[PDB]
């Protein structure tokens, strides 16, 4: 068997698509915001610095750019594989179990 | 040969990596008269 | 009681929302949607009944 | 492989491969170049479709 | 106010997966600049091109290059090959003749050995010396660089800077990250002196006691500096100047690499079009689409406003070029050579 680089990160689509979703239903985000985010159609909040904005917080293209000028650093928001992997990679799985 | 059970885990990329024996960089198959990789 | 559940006012709008329903999303413009619609039933190219 | 009159015959696969590689490379090339990111954009959702 | 008919569209969007509906719904915002903003988008590209021959300019070492590796073609007994093809070859605001290349490469030579003995009266950069300085550059300005050897050079003043970054990484890891010593001070005073240690012992005369626990990585520290000031005497340029080139280069870039997505930007519709006559079941649309970008890229690249025609058919030739042979080189399981 062989393999390949990739240029970017890109998902799997049956930890994606079939019935409970298994990658939204554990970041407790549905699925058209993951869409919305991995369709290059806008952006999510990887990690909001500020505690005035949230995770898996969904910034439009245009609405994105009033918290940009507003405040440039201490938010983290993205768009795409990347975005998203960034937020799994982020999640302990811990506290959020015992909270639950 | 001889094995006892069956296990599923997710493919890490290292283990891919691991497995494979070389990186694919084309689509090409083959010549079109050297019939050959 | 058609009419009163149909948000549609004038011919413009339904037009807009004939448009909205066989191109989802797209930004609608007049011509696009007159001739779409015109297209579908009332264009000898496609649509003949025999 | 072949047939008896020259013909050749393939699996469906090879054909998604050449597709995803062609893409690839393609995206590489756009980002050795600082190429704008509507274009980056739609190597992307081209490379996650396929 | 195109991004808002994005936004309550993409509010509305009826669950649309079509990459093609998004993207040549995007397109749709940036229009078609035309007939001068072509012409101005080539006005401040050329501009920060130029400025980044200004940054030529300013580097001593960039003729010394320039001479030695023609000295290096030129060495062996007679050549007319490739490095001459990346060499000499001016614009004309051919088959080289020696005879205009020693022509050309002697007043240069005057230039240069004339300029540097003004350097040095009173003043690295003393008012008669900077005005013959400034016509160094003025000489300099109307070569055009083959853009092959000319990003060589160019290279040779990026990778630089990232080397002085390179060190001021190094010892703002090992002297903040490990003994907390304050950047602000820093500033300050590795600003002031810049070519002698006496900033530590000025910082550590600051009593700190701290900054009296640095025996133990004292030879280490000031050794880091060494490989600082290294780069003093192989660059022999001094630190004001080097800011200034690198930065004034820099804007000289970011010129042309902000003015080009204007182009490109507006002639999708070009690009999309032509691509559209040639999606008949040959491949599939956005790869077709895509290519006809790249082909675009190299007509912005390569156009002139000086011949004054219309853009359309400068990238209609390079577009079609592009797409109309990665069908062929792609689109098959068996790739059958552009020949055959």
């Amino acid at each position: 068997m062989g393999h390949i680089e990739l240029a970017s990160p890109t998902a799997h689509i049956w930890f994606l698509k079939s019935l409970p979703s298994r990658i939204g239903l554990l970041l407790d985000m549905p699925l058209r915001d993951i869409e919305r985010v991995l369709y290059f159609e806008s952006y999510v909040v990887i990690e909001g610095g500020m505690t005035n904005l949230e995770r898996q917080q969904i910034l439009t293209e245009e609405q994105y750019l009033d918290a940009l000028e507003e405040f440039g650093d201490e938010f983290d928001a993205k768009m795409g594989a990347e975005a998203i992997q960034a937020l799994l990679k982020s999640m302990d799985l811990e506290q959020e179990c015992e909270q639950l | 040969e001889e094995f006892d059970a069956i296990k599923i885990a997710l493919a890490s990329p290292d283990m891919i990596r691991s497995w494979s024996f070389g990186e694919v960089k084309k689509p090409e198959t083959i010549n079109y008269r050297t019939f050959k990789p | 009681e058609t009419l009163r559940v149909d948000p549609t006012n004038d011919r413009l709008s339904a037009l807009v929302e004939i448009y909205r329903m066989m191109r989802p999303g797209e930004p609608p413009t007049r011509e696009a949607a007159e001739s779409l619609f015109e297209n579908l039933f009332f264009s000898e190219d496609r649509y003949d009944l025999s | 492989v072949p047939l008896d009159g020259g013909r050749f015959a393939t699996s469906d696969l090879n054909d998604l491969y050449r597709r995803v590689i062609n893409r690839n490379n393609r995206l590489k090339r756009l980002l050795d170049l600082a190429a704008p990111d509507i274009i980056v954009r739609n190597e992307k959702r081209m490379l996650q479709e396929a | 106010a195109a991004a808002q008919v994005l936004s309550s569209v993409e509010s509305e969007i009826g669950r649309t997966t079509d990459p093609v509906r998004m993207y040549m719904r995007e397109m749709g915002t940036v229009e078609l600049l035309t007939r001068e903003g072509e012409i101005d988008i080539a006005k401040r590209i050329e501009d920060g091109i130029n400025q980044v021959q200004c940054s030529v300019a300013e580097y001593p070492e960039a003729i010394t290059y320039l001479l030695e590796q023609y000295d290096r073609v030129e060495a062996e007994e007679a050549r007319l090959s490739d490095l001459i093809t990346g060499f000499v070859d001016p614009n004309a605001e051919n088959s080289i003749d020696p005879e205009l290349a020693r022509e050309k490469f002697a007043e240069l030579r005057a230039q240069y050995v004339v300029t540097r003995d003004t350097i040095k009266a009173k003043g690295r950069s003393h008012a008669t010396a900077q005005e013959e300085i400034l016509k160094l550059s003025e000489v300099f300005k109307q070569f055009r660089l083959v853009p092959k050897q000319f990003d060589y050079l160019v290279n040779s003043m990026r990778v630089m800077m990232d080397r002085v970054r390179t060190q001021e990484r190094l010892i703002m890891k090992l002297c903040v990250e490990q003994c907390k010593m304050p950047k602000k001070n820093f500033i300050t005073l590795f600003t002031g002196n810049e070519t002698s240690d006496t900033w530590f012992n000025a910082a550590i005369a600051m009593n700190k006691p701290w900054s009296e626990k640095l025996h133990d990585v004292s030879e280490e520290v000031h050794r880091a500096l060494q490989k600082l000031q290294q780069i003093e005497e192989e660059t022999g340029l001094t630190i004001e100047q080097v800011k200034d080139i690198n930065r004034r280069m820099s804007i000289g870039e970011a010129k042309a690499r902000r003015a080009k997505k204007e182009m490109v930007e507006a002639n999708l519709r070009l690009v999309i079009s032509i691509a559209k006559k040639y999606t008949n079941r040959g491949l599939q649309f956005l790869d077709l689409i895509q290519e006809g970008n790249i082909g675009l890229m190299k007509a912005v690249d390569k156009f002139e406003y000086r011949r004054g025609y219309k853009f359309s058919t400068y990238a209609t030739w390079w577009i079609r070029q592009a797409i109309t042979r990665s069908i062929a080189d792609q689109a098959r399981t068996i790739r059958i050579p552009v020949h055959m």
